[PDB]
């Protein structure tokens, strides 16, 4: 029955910042709200229970407030170890339900992706099934758009994207987009282009090749 | 103080039963209530169930009740979860935890659970795909100061594959992407590296790809065409 909605889903911050995350319950849950911190590959950790009680051991820079439907987690003067995903959770009534999570990621100066396109190897062509790969390297922020154009025709479907976790040293992301085609299809067209949109680029960049060059 | 450790088969076939067990240490197991919470890749947390250590009385999420059984073995300080008729929607990190609760102020009633301690969790993946080693193809590039090259590591199962460059000697500028599941049921990824453009005609670049489950090792040389 009871749902809890967090805001924002993503937060860009830097060490020193004071950040707040809000949690709204679909109906009143009194003070029965808990907050957790989750870091990739490690045990989830509870921060706050009964909306505002700090769990012993947890730094006092974490604090929770609110009652009824509207709740807030505040981290004052963020440290690097605080960059993580945060979830709220109501336990007023069964079943316990969690928010969708707030990922706190590292802000940095805007960086345009370096863009590369790779035609399929002759080995892959001879196999009868080919992959065209577009690489977007070391950019920030995460938000980026890739379009495939084959002889000027926008290709939708038959591609998949993968994006790295934020680099622990330079705070950037990288993204691959992979177009898959039968060789027969591949051979029937000439120009393969990857068109890239990103905040760090004041006009979209297009990397293309002529099949067979 | 309290320690928790999940374990399970990493791979379960569709329509079969997913079984996971949690070992508990450092507390009076029978005194507490113990729960399972899961997180599907790319989705949110979902409570599965909770069981009383002493009586073995169990509570389920209505969404999973028709398929779920939580058990306990007090002598072993373990509790367990069995999920029947599983599908890919059941692929998830499965966490065990302790569930705490308290009187909610109204007659005879209590809060539901919050979870004060969790295990590190265990990934269980649901798939009927059969083990397969990857195919590896060079991603070949030059008028900028730096150039990108890489290896496409395609059609393997299950995860993981490891990718190194020049038997490990090349490490900086390397991005090995998270694998993505194809409609095949097979995984695909690329590993790329950025190098100096001047080094392209002089240095050698080989990606080393290892897939333990199929005992596959491929060394593929990447060079300009």
């Amino acid at each position: 029955d009871i749902q809890v909605t967090q805001s924002p889903s993503s937060l860009s911050a830097s060490v020193g910042d004071t950040v707040t995350i809000t949690c709204r319950a679909s109906q009143s849950i009194s003070t029965w709200l808990a907050w957790y911190q989750l870091k990739p590959g490690k045990a989830p950790k509870v921060l706050i229970y009964k909306a505002s009680s700090l769990e012993s051991g947890v730094p006092s820079r974490f604090s929770g407030s609110g009652s009824g439907t509207d709740f807030t987690l505040t981290i004052t003067t963020l440290q690097s170890e605080d960059f993580a995903t945060y979830y709220c959770q109501q336990y007023s009534s069964k079943p316990p339900t969690f928010g969708q999570g707030t990922k706190v990621e590292f802000k940095r100066a805007v960086a345009a992706p370096s863009v590369f396109i790779f035609p399929p190897s002759e080995d892959q062509v001879k196999s009868g099934t080919v992959s065209v790969v577009c690489l977007l390297n070391n950019f920030y922020p995460r938000e980026a758009s890739v379009k495939w154009k084959v002889d000027g025709v926008l290709k939708t479907g038959n591609s998949q994207e993968s994006v790295t976790e934020q680099d622990s040293k330079d705070n950037t992301y990288s993204l691959s987009s992979t177009l898959t085609l039968s060789n027969t299809d591949y051979q029937s067209h000439n120009v393969y282009a990857c068109e890239v949109t990103h905040q760090g680029l004041s006009s979209p960049v297009t990397k293309s090749f002529n099949r067979g060059e | 103080q309290v320690q928790l450790q999940e374990s399970g088969p990493g791979l379960v076939k569709p329509s079969e039963t997913l079984s996971v067990t949690c070992a508990v240490s450092g507390v009076s197991f029978s005194s507490f209530w113990w729960g399972w919470i899961r997180q599907p890749p790319g989705k949110g947390l979902e409570w599965v169930g909770t069981i009383y250590g002493s009586s073995g009385r169990a509570e389920y999420n209505p969404s999973l009740k028709s398929r779920t059984t939580v058990s306990r073995d007090t002598s072993k300080s373990q509790f367990s979860l069995e999920l029947t008729s599983v599908t890919a929607a059941d692929t998830a990190i499965y966490y065990c935890s302790r569930g705490l609760f308290q009187p909610n102020g109204f007659s005879f009633t209590l809060t539901s659970y919050w979870f004060d301690v969790w295990g590190p969790g265990v990934l269980v993946t649901v798939s009927s795909a059969s083990t397969k080693g990857p195919s590896v193809f060079p991603l070949a590039p030059t008028s900028e100061s730096t150039a990108a090259l890489g290896c496409l590591v395609k059609d393997y199962f299950p995860e993981p594959v490891t990718v190194s460059w020049n038997s490990g000697s090349l490490t900086s500028g390397v991005h090995t992407f998270p694998a993505v599941l194809q409609s095949s049921g097979l995984y695909s990824l690329s590993s790329v590296v950025t190098v100096p453009s001047s080094s392209l005609g002089t240095q050698t670049y080989v990606c080393n790809v290892n897939h333990k489950p199929s005992n596959t090792k491929v060394d593929k040389r990447v060079e300009i065409k």
